[PDB]
């Protein structure tokens, strides 16, 4: 089922990048009708505008020049019921650095009840060169290579230690 | 001269059959629910008839009118009151005929002494009931220390709701809570699943049950079950307790407190489900099965042109009775049995010629030779073959249906052709063998059968009688359509059948509907004794007439060098602790791993870290032990094979070959793993081994119930092909009219006209004899086995819409499957086993193989601890107050004024309700810090004068450890409530109280043999756990690689799914105890759309589609519950038996 799982903070210039805001219901049998609405404030500057309004299955774009012809949807496809409101890049550039908002504006269908919710979700990615390494995934190469090593050598320490003594012991008889 | 013929015509044979004709013409009169007004008249006959009888026996045994010889008969009793109630009734009217007429049906247990073999049996039930007096006892402590603590933890939870959060009209709780009278106004302002009659729970725990947002949840309201179901006070909590105890429903229970009160909390019923039914019922199952015995041994010491043809005959005869015809003949009855189970609902007509002409052709076979073997045999002498004129019967039944003019209705010839392959049993080593058991004391199992259907038949009326008038009168509070519902007390075969479903175990919903419809008293009381008399007495009795039954030097140097290597203490450990932390890093694999990206890549580089150590240890038993070595052991080549795995599919991910279609299966195989902690663990090894060693003949008896299966499959498929189809609504599941639709040319027209509409069959269905078998193993657990019997008693035909119950008098089918092919198969596989195990305990030399060797020694050390002489007395202190309290202590009062006291505070902890005042919360605080002083100053009584003597003693060790948790217990729970902030850990803490409880075992003889033989039989038990737990973790790894992303429908959803490691174990348990297990297949079983869809984005991963395998499905479940049933149920009895019998002794 869903999933809330955060996006990743690091494009690389020139390739593409999605952006990942995924809002699960908290029970999955209820009817639901979402849209979204993404804003974004670039690094250095201190104001959060609009650039795209997903409603219905439409996809809405404004007139901002950071954003024009490299932006398609990546959620949830003829739902109504999104929980899945990301974003691709295509030709991301030094622009698309700072801080994003993934509003969600969500209204439940109940019984005789209809409940208007929120959630917003908070999103910073910073463009790059090259892409580096996780330092997650250098570390454990290199504990597993030494983890190698070190069973490799007590093995060994022990086959060496075991053979002197029983080669001392045939002697014996 | 008058009495003494009176005397003559009393003992004349004639009395007998007359009354006993009449008695049976009357129970037949009393299954009438709306007799005729002609019925009145033989009613009267009855009872001239009935004090015709007195009167005869009043003359005959009053020689003097003292009457003396009369009433000495307990039966004359009951003859006695029977006619002062009938004329009763006749003379004057009070107003309780229904009642007055109750009393009759007794009269049907005359029955019991005009056949002789049924006073055996009842002497048997009579004993059985006797010993079961201790059992009682035992289970109703137990049961009431259960019910405390599950009153404790659950008080109120069960009354948890989901609120709207959010008002109109200004409005609060109370002001809707007073206003709200029916369902559909509850609706409007609490959470309510489609479909549903409770409102859903939820709780404030994080990993409880969430209300939805924009509702916040609230305990307020009614428990659900009509309010039934609730530990709200210690007779509902007893209620629930003993429905746990009998697993009957007790998967909902489960769920229901799980989505209340926390997952985590799984704890509890894992205690309870574990030892509270397991050894209760199977000391039930024990105490009746020994007394069976010892009675059964008791009784068997205490009981010690003409010549042409004759010429003719003789060449037939020579001709026909050579070897080669018998086994071409059996021959001919497996190909006949083959043809006969290739039948299944969409048949092409082709097919369907095939089957004609071969069943032509056998019955052309055997009619034949059938006469070639009557004409040269005697008939006289033909008929003295008791198989033969089976034969014969046969051939006449297959001439009969062959020949008669066609007509559609009579498809029951049609399925009698299944019974020519019972002539298997001619040849057959086993079969004959088993048939040979039951001719032995086959005496004893019809009589039984009769007591049964005598017992079922008196219960029906009981029940029609008094709860009949009831289900119509009330009708609607049971059902929202004011119409009877499926099962119900109103006519005679309906409340025969509520009856067998209790004897099924099965007796809380029907109750639910009772206690509604007319009262809890009594329908508590029927139902009660209903249970009690069939299920856990007669039901037993039959399993234990079973079980009677039965009854250069250089490269030499480095070899040694790595086999010392390999053989070290400190390898094994290191290997073992390997083992463990490779089956955790499986467990980690959720469908969340997505967010765990760290311990993702860990993970991923820990797998080849893991097996690199494998290939290594593998290498190292390579060089030691030696090739042949290393192959002729099982237990290596499964390391070898997992290995090779483990390498085959790194080996892939390395060149790049992954992503591909075999390979991906071969990932799933990574579940198989933890099968290397069988090798290493001492406990699973003796218990496969014990296992392994029963196969043999567990085989041949699948063999014969594979037959049995398959004769009752193929009349399923005759009876039921393709009749299960309806034309449903589907947006709420409602079978059509059947008059609006009658057929399913018209259901696609409305499919052509309407959306929403699907002609739609059954998952589980008859169709083919593949699929029967499936049905069947549903019929036989009981799971699942009404929706299957719904469809069946409303089939029509083939292409025609189901009608409510149509055919009815279907359900006697299930019957007979149910009584041969459940009752008699799961008894004759638990004997079966049972006597094997005991064959391997024999041949080994009386050894328990059960437990490892420490294990041995410290059950014998347990063994001497339960049969020790009396101590030395404590020498008397002389300070002349110590020595007075030491006589005031040591007096067998004082004692027994302690006994009294605890009981007084278990009564005082019985008291406690939910909503009680805060009045009656402060008496009972102050009640139990009195009682606490008084067992506290026993304690230092006991210090003073007893001195250090004191703990020489187990028990005064116990009393004294409960005395300090009972003071300390108190005084934090005090400080929980009152400084810091934790309900739950105070409810926790104050479950310290129960231990006063325990305490009450010092003085009962009965409960403490028997808790000392659960005691003595913990170490097996921890073995056959731990087992268990190996398989639940490999299915549960197994389950979450393949069945998360399923479609959640029937006993998947939001938190009882494959999703978790947590979730996964949490199913596997419910379904250790066979419970539920249709509800997760029947979502794993749908493949195609519109059941499923197999292109769903599932937000948050790449896995694509909701749908699973049935193959996959099928096979995992199927095999789960036989695996749990062989490990488990059978193992857990035959360690009862065993140390029940080494106890008693
Ligand atoms: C609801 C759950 C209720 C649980 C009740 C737990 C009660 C706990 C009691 C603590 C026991 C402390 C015992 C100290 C002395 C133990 C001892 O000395 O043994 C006393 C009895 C057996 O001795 P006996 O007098 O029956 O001798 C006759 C033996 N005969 C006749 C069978 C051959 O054993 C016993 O009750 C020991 C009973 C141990 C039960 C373990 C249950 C584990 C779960
Ligand atoms: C063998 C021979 C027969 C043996 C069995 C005999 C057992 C019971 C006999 C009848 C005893 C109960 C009589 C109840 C009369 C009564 O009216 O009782 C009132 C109490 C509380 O009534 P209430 O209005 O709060 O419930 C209302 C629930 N609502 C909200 C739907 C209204 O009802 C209750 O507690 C009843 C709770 C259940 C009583 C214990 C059940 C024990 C079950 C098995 C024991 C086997 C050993
Ligand atoms: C004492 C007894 C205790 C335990 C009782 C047994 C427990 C249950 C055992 C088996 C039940 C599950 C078996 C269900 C399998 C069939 C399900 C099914 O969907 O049936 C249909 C499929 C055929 O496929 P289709 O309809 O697509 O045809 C293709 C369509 N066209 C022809 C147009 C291309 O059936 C096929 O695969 C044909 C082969 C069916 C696979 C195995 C059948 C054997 C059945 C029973 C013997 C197993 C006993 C041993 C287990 C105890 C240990
Ligand atoms: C919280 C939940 C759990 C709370 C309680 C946990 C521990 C409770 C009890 C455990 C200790 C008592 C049980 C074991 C007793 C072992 C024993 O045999 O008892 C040792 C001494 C009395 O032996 P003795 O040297 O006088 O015997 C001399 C014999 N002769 C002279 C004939 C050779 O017990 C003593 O000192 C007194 C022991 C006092 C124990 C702590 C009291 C705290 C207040
Ligand atoms: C929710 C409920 C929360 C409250 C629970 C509170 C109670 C929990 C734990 C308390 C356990 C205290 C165990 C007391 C027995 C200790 C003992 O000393 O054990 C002796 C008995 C045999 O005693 P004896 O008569 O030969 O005297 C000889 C005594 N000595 C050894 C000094 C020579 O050994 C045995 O079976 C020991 C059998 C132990 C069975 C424990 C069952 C716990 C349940
Ligand atoms: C209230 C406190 C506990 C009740 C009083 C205990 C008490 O008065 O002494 C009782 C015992 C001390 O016996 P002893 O000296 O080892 O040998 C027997 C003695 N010498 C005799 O004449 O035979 O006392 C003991 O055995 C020592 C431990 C007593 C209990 C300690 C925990 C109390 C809570
Ligand atoms: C013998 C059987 C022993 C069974 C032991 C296992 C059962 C252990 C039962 O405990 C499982 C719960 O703790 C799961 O808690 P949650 O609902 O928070 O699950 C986590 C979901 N999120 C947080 C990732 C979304
Ligand atoms: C015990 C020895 C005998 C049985 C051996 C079985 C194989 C060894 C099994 O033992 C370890 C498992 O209990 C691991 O379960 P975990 O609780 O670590 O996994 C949960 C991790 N999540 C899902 C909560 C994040
Ligand atoms: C990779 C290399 C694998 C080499 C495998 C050699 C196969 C060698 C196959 O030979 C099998 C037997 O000769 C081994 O003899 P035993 O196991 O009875 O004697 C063993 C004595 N110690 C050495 C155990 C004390
Ligand atoms: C496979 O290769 C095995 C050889 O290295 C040694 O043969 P073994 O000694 O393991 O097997 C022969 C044992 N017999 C022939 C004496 C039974
Ligand atoms: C996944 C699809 C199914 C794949 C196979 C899964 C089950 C694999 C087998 C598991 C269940 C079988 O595992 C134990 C077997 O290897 C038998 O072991 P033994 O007891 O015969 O070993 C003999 C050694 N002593 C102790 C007798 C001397
Ligand atoms: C007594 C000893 C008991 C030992 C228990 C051993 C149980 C072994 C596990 C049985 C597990 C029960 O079957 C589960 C299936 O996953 C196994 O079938 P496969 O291995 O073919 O899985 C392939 C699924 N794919 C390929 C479609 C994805
Ligand atoms: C331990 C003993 C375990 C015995 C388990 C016996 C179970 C046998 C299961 C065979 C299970 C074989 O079933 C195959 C059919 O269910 C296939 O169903 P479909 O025709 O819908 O195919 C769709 C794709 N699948
Ligand atoms: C299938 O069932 C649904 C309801 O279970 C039917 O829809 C109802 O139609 C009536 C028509 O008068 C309306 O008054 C109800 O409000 C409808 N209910 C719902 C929930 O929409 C539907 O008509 C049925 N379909 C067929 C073919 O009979
Ligand atoms: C769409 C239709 C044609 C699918 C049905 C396919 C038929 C031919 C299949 C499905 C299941 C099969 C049966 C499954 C199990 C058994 C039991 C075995 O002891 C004898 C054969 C028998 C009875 C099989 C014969 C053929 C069978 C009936
Ligand atoms: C609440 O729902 C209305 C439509 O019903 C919508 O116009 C409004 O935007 C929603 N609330 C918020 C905060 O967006």
């Amino acid at each position: 089922g869903c999933v809330e799982v955060d996006s990743e903070t690091e494009a690389v210039y020139g390739m593409t990048f999605k952006i990942l805001c995924i809002s699960c219901k908290r029970r999955s049998e209820t009817n639901a009708e979402t849209f979204t609405e993404w804003t974004f404030r670039q690094k250095g500057t201190e104001e959060f505008v609009k650039i795209l309004r997903y409603e219905n299955e439409v996809l809405q774009l404004e007139e901002d020049e950071r954003f024009e012809g490299r932006v398609v949807w990546n959620g949830s496809r003829g739902t109504k019921d999104l929980q899945d409101l990301s974003i691709f890049i295509t030709n991301v550039t030094y622009n698309h650095s700072g801080d994003y908002e993934c509003h969600v504006y969500r209204l439940l269908f109940f019984e005789n009840y209809e409940h208007n919710t929120s959630v917003v979700k908070k999103i910073h990615i910073e463009v790059v060169d090259k892409a580096n390494r996780d330092m997650a995934s250098i570390v454990s190469e290199i504990m597993m290579y030494v983890l190698i090593v070190v069973l490799t050598i007590w093995l060994v320490a022990e086959m060496i230690y075991c053979y002197k003594k029983i080669a001392a012991a045939t002697e014996t008889a | 001269p008058l009495r003494r013929i009176s005397i003559k015509i009393l003992v004349h044979s004639l009395f007998s059959m007359l009354i006993m004709c009449t008695i049976l013409t009357n129970c037949i009169f009393m299954t009438m629910n709306n007799p005729p007004d002609w019925t009145k008249n033989v009613e009267y006959t009855f009872t001239g008839i009935y004090t015709f009888e007195s009167l005869v026996k009043i003359l005959a045994r009053g020689f003097c009118v003292g009457e003396f010889t009369f009433l000495r008969d307990p039966w004359n009793w009951l003859d006695f009151v029977v006619i002062v109630f009938a004329y009763l009734t006749e003379f004057v009217n009070l107003g309780n005929v229904s009642a007055l007429r109750t009393f009759r049906v007794l009269r049907a247990l005359k029955t019991i002494s005009v056949i002789p073999g049924l006073k055996t049996i009842v002497g048997a039930l009579i004993q059985s009931v006797k010993k079961l007096s201790d059992v009682m006892i035992l289970t109703v402590f137990c049961l009431s220390v259960f019910a405390l603590i599950g009153l404790q933890l659950f008080m109120g939870n069960l009354k948890h709701k989901c609120f709207r959060n959010s008002l109109e009209n200004n409005e609060t709780l109370e002001s809707i809570m007073n206003t709200l009278e029916s369902e559909e106004d509850f609706r409007k302002y609490f959470y309510y699943l489609e479909g549903s009659k409770d409102a859903l729970l939820c709780g404030f725990s994080t990993d409880s049950g969430q209300c939805p947002e924009g509702y916040t949840c609230v305990k307020i309201g009614r428990n659900p079950d009509y309010g039934y179901t609730s530990f709200d006070t210690f007779s509902w909590a007893f209620l629930a307790l003993f429905r746990l105890m009998t697993q009957d429903y007790w998967e909902n229970l489960y769920q229901q407190t799980l989505r209340a009160a926390g997952k985590t909390y799984m704890i509890f019923f894992v205690v309870v489900i574990f030892l509270g039914s397991f050894y209760l019922i199977n000391l039930i199952l024990a105490v009746v099965a020994m007394a069976y015995e010892e009675q059964n041994q008791a009784n068997i010491e205490e009981a010690k042109c003409s010549p042409y043809w004759i010429k003719f005959k003789k060449c037939i005869y020579f001709i026909v009775m050579d070897p080669f015809v018998d086994l071409a003949i059996t021959i001919c009855i497996v190909l006949n049995t083959l043809f006969m189970a290739m039948e299944h609902h969409p048949m092409t007509e082709e097919f369907k010629n095939v089957l004609a002409i071969g069943n032509l052709v056998f019955t052309g076979i055997f009619a034949a030779e059938m006469v070639l073997k009557l004409i040269a045999m005697d008939p006289y002498e033909y008929f003295q073959v008791g198989w033969n004129i089976f034969d014969s019967l046969i051939v006449t039944l297959s001439l009969v249906e062959l020949f008669l003019a066609d007509v559609e209705g009579l498809s029951v010839l049609r399925s009698f052709r299944l019974l020519r392959v019972f002539k298997l049993a001619k040849s057959w080593p086993t079969l004959n063998m088993l048939i040979k058991i039951i001719g032995n004391s086959v005496g004893a199992f019809g009589n039984l059968m009769l007591v049964l259907f005598i017992i079922v038949f008196i219960f029906a009326v009981v029940g029609m009688q008094l709860f009949g008038k009831s289900y119509k009168e009330c009708v609607c509070k049971i059902n929202d359509d004011c119409t009877l519902p499926r099962w119900h007390m109103n006519d005679f075969f309906h409340s025969f059948l509520i009856v067998f479903r209790v004897l099924c175990g099965e007796w809380i919903e029907t109750m639910w509907d009772c206690m509604e419809v007319a009262g809890q008293a009594m329908c508590l009381i029927f139902y009660m004794m209903v249970f009690f008399i069939g299920n856990l007495v007669v039901l037993n009795l039959f399993l234990a007439l079973l079980l009677s039954s039965f009854s250069g030097k250089i490269w030499w140097n480095i070899r040694k060098t790595c086999y010392k290597i390999v053989e070290h203490s400190w390898f094994e450990s290191f290997i073992v602790l390997m083992i463990l932390l490779s089956s955790g890093a499986l467990a980690f694999e959720d469908i969340y791993i997505e967010r765990k990206k760290t311990i993702k890549i860990i993970l991923e580089y820990a797998d080849k870290i893991f097996t690199y150590i494998f290939i290594l240890e593998m290498l190292l038993k390579w060089i030691a032990y030696g090739y042949k070595t290393y192959f002729t052991n099982a237990w290596c080549w499964l390391d070898f094979l997992i290995v090779d795995v483990s390498l085959v599919t790194l080996v892939a991910n390395t060149l790049g070959y992954s992503d591909l279609g075999p390979i991906k299966s071969l990932r799933t195989l990574r579940a198989l793993r933890p099968l290397r902690a069988l090798s290493r663990f001492e406990g699973m090894r003796v218990v496969v081994n014990a296992l392994i060693g029963a196969i043999p003949s567990i085989m041949n008896v699948l063999l014969v119930c594979l037959i049995f299966w398959l004769i009752f499959s193929i009349m399923g498929v005759n009876l039921f092909a393709g009749k299960f189809y309806e034309c449903i609504n589907t947006t709420d599941g409602s079978r059509f009219p059947a008059s609006q639709v009658p057929n399913r040319s018209e259901c696609f027209a409305l499919m052509n006209v309407s959306q929403n509409v699907r002609w739609k069959n059954l998952k589980v269905n008859f169709d083919n004899v593949g699929l029967g078998y499936l049905s069947l193993l549903q019929v036989a657990t009981f799971k699942g086995w009404t929706i299957i019997m719904y469809a069946a008693v409303d089939s029509v035909n083939v292409d025609k819409q189901p009608k409510y119950e149509y055919s009815l008098y279907m359900y006697i089918y299930f019957i007979f499957f149910i009584i041969f092919g459940s009752f008699f198969t799961l008894n004759l596989f638990i004997c079966v086993i049972i006597d094997n195990f005991n064959q391997q305990k024999k041949k080994l030399g009386g050894q328990d193989i059960f437990m490892t060797e420490e294990q041995k020694k410290y059950y014998n050390a347990m063994k001497k601890l339960g049969s020790k002489k009396p101590q030395k007395p404590i020498p008397r202190p002389g300070n002349k107050i110590q020595g007075c309290i030491f006589d005031l202590v040591t007096n067998q009062a004082f004692d027994i004024s302690i006994m009294v006291l605890i009981c007084l505070n278990m009564v005082t902890m019985m008291v406690e309700k939910e909503g009680q005042s805060q009045h009656m919360t402060e008496v009972l605080y102050w009640i139990n810090v009195v009682f606490i002083i008084l067992f506290t100053g026993e304690c230092v009584l006991k210090l003073i004068s007893l001195r250090h003597y004191y703990f020489t003693v187990g028990w005064n060790i116990f009393d004294f450890v409960v005395v300090i948790i009972s003071i300390v217990g108190m005084f934090l729970a005090d400080l929980i409530e009152t400084y810091f902030v934790s309900p739950t850990l105070f409810r926790v803490i104050r479950l310290a109280r129960i231990g006063r409880i325990l305490r009450l075992v010092k003085g009962a003889k009965g409960i403490r043999t028997l808790l000392f033989a659960l005691m003595m039989s913990l170490p097996a038990l921890f073995n056959i756990g731990l087992l268990l737990f190996l398989v639940m973790f490999i299915y549960a790894i197994f389950g979450m690689s393949n069945f998360a992303y399923v479609k959640k429908e029937d006993g998947i959803n939001d938190m009882f799914n494959f999703e978790t490691f947590g979730n996964s174990m949490i199913c596997l348990f419910q379904i250790t105890t066979s419970a539920g297990w249709d509800g997760l297949l029947a979502p794993i079983l749908n493949s195609k759309p519109p059941d499923c869809d197999p292109k769903k984005v599932h937000p948050g991963s790449s896995v694509e589609g909701d749908c699973g395998n049935p193959s996959v499905g099928i096979f995992y479940f199927v095999s789960y519950i036989i695996i749990s049933f062989l490990v488990v149920v059978n193992m857990y009895i035959a360690v009862i038996l065993e140390n029940f019998s080494v106890a008693t002794e």
